[PDB]
């Protein structure tokens, strides 16, 4: 029950994935890909190629990896699941968060869908799985704020990956303990349990009858089962590492299968040993969705754990171990953001000297929340030594590199202790008094709160668009806004409940 | 820690019926001593009167013999219909003739840790013929004992020393040691005939490897005879033609307890690796192992009353294993794992064969189990503390007229 | 031949017969060096032997009852450093013997990825459950622990914290595996701590299941050659006992005293039952020899 603030170092837009992708949606109504970033953002895109820049817009909301997506009610409705145990209820089209739900305890790692009956079910590591009514999810208001909560009880270990049936009529999950298990959405029952994986189940996937079901395992097998027979019909094994992303065409007939060893493989199932290798991935594929706007499918979107985001054509499939592949140029490519996987703080505690992907150097400013400078491809221990400042000033905040993004978090414990000179800081009479650092960065966090009124600090001032979050240790996250955003008439009042008492002080009393 | 006393199954909820447990008189747990293990035998005298079901069970130096209904209320502990107590060497197994029993006679031998056989019949208390009584035949304790399928005079014995014998009820047995003719020389196994003028006793001595032979089992047929020894291989023979048929070795340790399948296609093993071991009869291949087990398997036995075979159904067999470990495991042999699509290639790597795990596996008693039997109402466990447990199955418990 | 057991004696002369009967051990030992002396003697007081032990160790300067296995692994590393100290005028014979690997494995539940750290072994300490056998002590030795919920691992590949799994496996066997069963456990209280006389049984020969499938040679047979009996209800309050093979023929070494036993006999020292803790006679050290 520890409040933490934070904040990004960030530009105002970053319309490109700042990090790897972990799921996918698309909506061929208005041919529109919607792409799970581990950047905590999810991207909007367009896979019309008549148009050359496919972003069209981006939602962010997350704090923490958004691990899987869900596109309801003809496109109009997103859901979304991530790492900082909330799913948010999206509006799709215009592209803003409607509603929050915080009911897991730990990452939420997986959503299930149902169109008949307009169900989506998340899980994930709190060993929990709840079922949710999309219809009544998207007419949550102020007043009503409440909605009926329908978990099922079952499962002894984390849980990877969940999946229903398009009838609303069965559910499986996948997990790191090894058995499938299986329910019925409506009634909650236990149905059965699936065992023979030997390892995690990150992939999963049901016919429209809820009678067979498709399991990708990072034991390296794929399992079609029979929930008639309640066992296993047939084990593949055409991966070398861990499979994690499975696809199936409209007749259950064909699995499109990746993972671990940047393979992808088109596996027949009533004859395994006709495999057709489509292409071998720079990165991990993480998830795949295929295009489905034909009787076979025209190409397949294809996410890993690199930035960008490729689509693989399969023209030449039906007239082809394989050690040649189908394809070696994608024929989409939408492109992505570089990841910040290096960083250290310098001897002054307030510039940090960076390095992303693209082994590129850039040498930023905390205090400031600005990036002075990038400095290519430059050696980055020697940088280091470089940029080297003989002074003593005790560590003041903490740095995490998940979202691939700068993300500073402040912490009560020893955020104040920071007293700097204003002189050789960088500031000007030039009377040079003791400044702390943490106290001084707090106060410009929330420049734009009319609570806090001189309009900042003075010397300083950080981007608009930064967004500071409120949230808990290891925990969920309390509230998100941008900086220019609190002085809004209903933002303002939640500032008064969610903000701790001593940023409070610091702020409003001008305690130091 | 406490004992489970029911587990669910796609069938249903199995029970556990205390009304029904079969013990002693006085019901003290029998002391856990390294001692022989608790038996259970079974017989129907052609259910004349609906109560045809007798039960024997031997504990330690004593041996009852009770009226066995089921899953109904068991009968009158403190009245047996027979008893017996043997201060001298202790029983170790016995069998019933199920061929030669009626209301009037049963026919019931009895193994010894001292190597002795003795024909009894409980009902009546008349008779009483022992065999090898002088332990001139062989002097190593007996471990398994079961009369030959169709016969009503022949019986065959196992004893420790890695030996069979077959026995005849109208024979009687020599005044000293006797003379053995070789008949069929084997891989690792050989098969004499005693070189008599007079009809002695032991029609023939079967030598089964190294090791003591820890059970054998016959073909629900007949024609073919399963046996484990203790050096962990399964020798399976053709019984009439007496030559090998079939070998396997253990992963490790040596094989304690063998039985055959309904139609008898498969055989499972038990062993000192705390694995089941699945064989395939006319392939002469393992096809499956089991892990589910904290120690040694002492009892497989297949259930033919949740099995099927044929159809356009699927084949799907169902046997459980009782161990060492006090636990109870179901197994299910599905064609996902028959129909798939220090030698290792007789005994394949644990990468080459599937791994099966147990549809159950409860902690049923407070000692290590040493019975498995499947009925038509209902499975039945027993201890070495001599609980002999009925488990009721579902919809098997309560009948309506 | 036999040993004298001059009073609380008896877990150096068990050991020291069961150290013995490891005919790859018995035979590189004809060239610390009282115990070279005490072998050409049998092929008998050990007093050379024993008081040699005591000036050594101060832990052992008492005349109480104490652990085979803290002096079974403290004689053989003894040994071992005198070779290689002896040796500078790298892998000693000492270790070819008796030396295995396993590794501490920490896998991150998201990325997949495997980190390692080795670590050499002369016993195998296995903890020890009720009617359980060795095979089963050692998948339970090799369990998989899991970093999860407020604990998680930080994965540098990931730049997050993921869930965890650390897990033990053994990567190179040893030429002789010594399984130390841990029946001295801590008795959760003030008191001393118990004795447990669980019924632990254990087969004659032996493959290992909790094998990396890295190694080539994982799943070699065993056979037993030795085990260190323990009788007594108490951690130091008893008297160690030795079976062994020297041939076909079992041998049974009381101290001073040695009998032939058949090889069904064994039963009786896997452990109680009825958990009386009465005597429990049972296996406290197991050898086992490769195959090949
Ligand atoms: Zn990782």
């Amino acid at each position: 029950r520890k409040v933490q603030v934070s904040y990004v170092i960030r530009d105002e837009v970053e319309k490109y994935n700042r990090n790897g992708v972990n799921a996918l949606q698309l909506d061929p109504a208005l041919n529109r890909l919607f792409t799970a970033g581990r950047d905590s953002i999810i991207r909007i895109w367009s896979v019309n190629q008549h148009k050359q820049d496919p972003y069209i817009a981006s939602m962010e909301h997350h704090t923490d990896w958004v691990n899987d997506i869900v596109l309801c009610c003809n496109g109009k409705t997103l859901i979304s699941a991530s790492s900082d145990t909330t799913v948010k209820v999206w509006n799709a089209h215009k592209g803003f968060c409607m509603s929050t739900l915080r009911t897991h305890k730990d990452y939420v790692k997986a959503l299930a869908y149902a169109k008949d009956k307009e169900l989506v079910a998340s899980a994930g590591l709190d060993r929990q799985i709840f079922l949710w009514d999309v219809n009544t999810l998207t007419a949550l208001t102020a007043s009503n704020n409440t909605v009926t909560t329908s978990s099922l009880s079952g499962n002894k270990d984390s849980i990877y990956s969940l999946a229903m049936n398009q009838l609303g009529t069965i559910i499986v999950s996948g997990s790191t303990e090894k058995v499938l298990r299986v329910w019925d959405p409506r009634t909650c029952a236990k149905l059965m349990k699936l065992k023979g994986h030997t390892d995690n189940v990150k992939a999963l996937l049901l016919n429209r009858d809820g009678t067979q079901c498709l399991s990708g395992s990072s034991d390296g097998t794929i399992r079609l089962w029979s929930l008639g027979q309640q066992r296993c019909i047939a084990t593949y094994r055409v991966h070398d590492e861990g499979v994690w992303a499975l696809q199936v065409n409209d007749a259950f007939t064909h699995v499109y299968s990746g993972g671990r060893d940047r393979k992808i493989y088109c596996t027949d199932l009533r004859n395994p040993d006709i495999r057709v290798l489509i292409c071998e991935e720079k990165a991990p594929v993480l998830k795949m969705e295929l295009d489905r706007s034909a009787d076979p499918p025209p190409a397949i979107w294809v996410a890993t754990t690199k930035s960008t985001v490729n689509k693989w054509t399969l023209k030449g499939i039906h007239n082809f171990n394989p050690i040649t592949p189908l394809c070696t140029q994608p024929d989409q490519v939408i492109k992505g953001g570089a990841s910040i996987i290096q960083c250290h703080i310098l001897n002054d505690k307030r510039h940090i000297l960076t390095k992303d992907t693209n082994n590129n150097v850039a040498y930023w400013d905390v205090l400031k929340a600005c990036k002075v400078e990038d400095l290519g491809k430059v050696d980055f221990e020697d940088e280091i030594k470089k940029r080297f400042k003989m002074v003593y000033v005790p560590n003041w905040f903490s740095v995490d590199l998940k979202t691939g993004m700068l993300t500073i978090t402040l912490d009560e414990s020893d955020c104040f202790a920071a007293w700097v000179s204003a002189k050789d800081a960088g500031f000007s009479d030039g009377s040079d008094p003791k400044l702390n650092l943490g106290g001084l960065l707090l106060q410009a966090l929330l420049e734009y709160w009319p609570r806090t009124h001189q309009k900042g600090n003075g010397y300083f001032q950080v981007p608009p668009h930064t967004p500071v979050i409120f949230g808990e240790a290891g925990g969920r996250t309390l509230f998100r806004l941008l900086c220019r955003d609190s002085g809004g008439e209903t933002e303002s009042m939640l500032l008064n409940e969610t903000v701790p008492q001593w940023v409070i002080d610091i702020t409003v009393d001008k305690n130091m | 820690n406490e004992i489970k006393t029911q587990f669910t199954t796609r069938e249903g909820l199995y029970k556990l019926l205390p009304h029904s447990e079969y013990s002693r008189p006085n019901r003290v747990p029998f002391n856990s001593q390294g001692s022989n293990p608790v038996r259970v035998s079974f017989v129907n005298l052609n259910d004349q009167s609906g109560n045809g079901d007798r039960l024997c069970f031997n504990v330690g130096r004593e041996l009852y013999f009770y009226i066995y209904k089921g899953v109904r209320k068991a009968a009158d502990l403190s009245k047996p219909i027979d008893k017996r107590i043997y201060k001298g060497t202790q029983p170790t197994c016995h069998d019933f003739n199920h061929l030669t029993a009626t209301a009037e006679s049963v026919s019931l031998l009895v193994g010894f840790s001292a190597g002795q056989v003795q024909l009894i019949d409980p009902i009546k208390k008349e008779t009483s013929k022992l065999f090898n009584e002088e332990r001139l035949i062989d002097k190593s304790r007996v471990t398994c004992v079961k009369w030959v399928p169709g016969s009503e005079s022949l019986f065959l014995v196992a004893h420790s020393s890695g030996n069979m014998y077959l026995y005849n009820v109208e024979h009687t047995c020599g005044t000293t040691a006797p003379h053995y003719q070789l008949l069929k020389q084997g891989e690792s196994f050989a098969v004499h005939t005693c070189k008599s003028k007079s009809t002695r006793n032991p029609l023939l001595k079967w030598t089964v490897g190294e090791g003591a032979l820890n059970e054998f089992a016959f073909s629900p047929d007949g024609k073919f005879l399963a046996c484990v020894s203790q050096d962990g291989f399964l020798r399976v023979f053709n019984f009439d033609s007496v030559e090998l048929h079939g070998t396997m070795k253990s992963y490790f340790g040596g094989l304690l307890c063998v039985c055959w399948s309904p139609d008898g296609k498969y055989i499972v093993t038990g062993g000192e690796d705390d694995l089941v071991t699945v064989w395939s009869f006319v392939d002469c291949r393992v096809i499956a192992r089991g892990h589910g087990h904290k120690s040694w398997v002492s009892v497989v036995a297949f259930d033919p009353y949740t099995t099927s075979g044929g159809g356009s159904v699927s084949v799907t067999y169902r046997f459980g294993s009782v161990g060492q470990d006090t636990q109870l495991c179901l197994w299910d042999l599905t064609e996902d794992i028959l129909f798939p699509h220090l030698g290792t290639p007789l005994c394949p790597r644990m990468e080459d064969v599937p791994l099966l795990e147990p549809l159950i596996c409860k902690k049923i008693a407070h000692e290590r189990l040493t019975v498995l039997i499947f009925l038509e109402d209902c499975i039945v466990t027993a201890c070495q503390e001599g609980f002999i447990c009925t488990w009721g199955r579902p919809g098997k418990v309560v009948s309506f007229n | 031949f036999g040993l004298v057991n001059f009073g609380n004696t008896c877990y150096c002369n068990s050991v020291l017969q069961a150290l013995y009967f490891c005919r790859p051990f018995r035979e590189n030992v004809l060239a610390l060096t009282c115990l070279a002396d005490l072998f050409h003697s049998i092929a008998i007081p050990p007093k050379k032997f024993i008081s040699r032990l005591r000036k050594e160790n101060d832990l052992f300067d008492n005349y109480m009852q104490q652990d085979a296995h803290e002096f079974l692994n403290y004689l053989l590393n003894t040994i071992a450093d005198i070779l290689q100290e002896e040796k500078k005028q790298e892998l000693t014979w000492v270790h070819e013997i008796f030396q295995g690997t396993l590794t501490n494995e920490t896998r991150c539940l998201n990325c997949e990825t495997v980190s390692s750290k080795d670590e050499d072994f002369l016993d195998l300490s296995v903890d020890v459950e009720q009617n359980t056998s060795i095979t089963h002590c050692l998948r339970d030795f090799s369990n998989t622990e899991t970093l999860c919920s407020e604990q998680k691992y930080y994965c540098e590949t990931c730049c997050s914290k993921q869930e965890a799994q650390k897990r033990m496996r053994v990567k190179k066997l040893p030429m002789i595996l010594a399984l130390h069963l841990k029946r001295f456990k801590y008795m959760e209280q003030l008191h001393r701590y118990t004795k447990l006389s669980y019924r632990v049984v254990f087969p004659l020969e032996l493959r290992l299941f909790n094998t990396s499938s890295d190694a080539v040679n994982l799943d070699r047979m065993y056979d037993l050659v030795a085990v260190v009996v323990h009788c007594g209800s108490g951690p130091n309050r008893g008297h160690y006992i030795t079976i062994v093979k020297s041939h076909g023929f079992w041998l049974l070494f009381d101290d001073d005293i040695v009998e032939k036993i058949d090889a069904q006999a064994i039963e009786e020292f896997y452990g109680l039952t009825s958990d009386i803790s009465k005597n429990s006679e049972s296996g406290y050290i197991l050898f086992y020899q490769s195959r090949e």
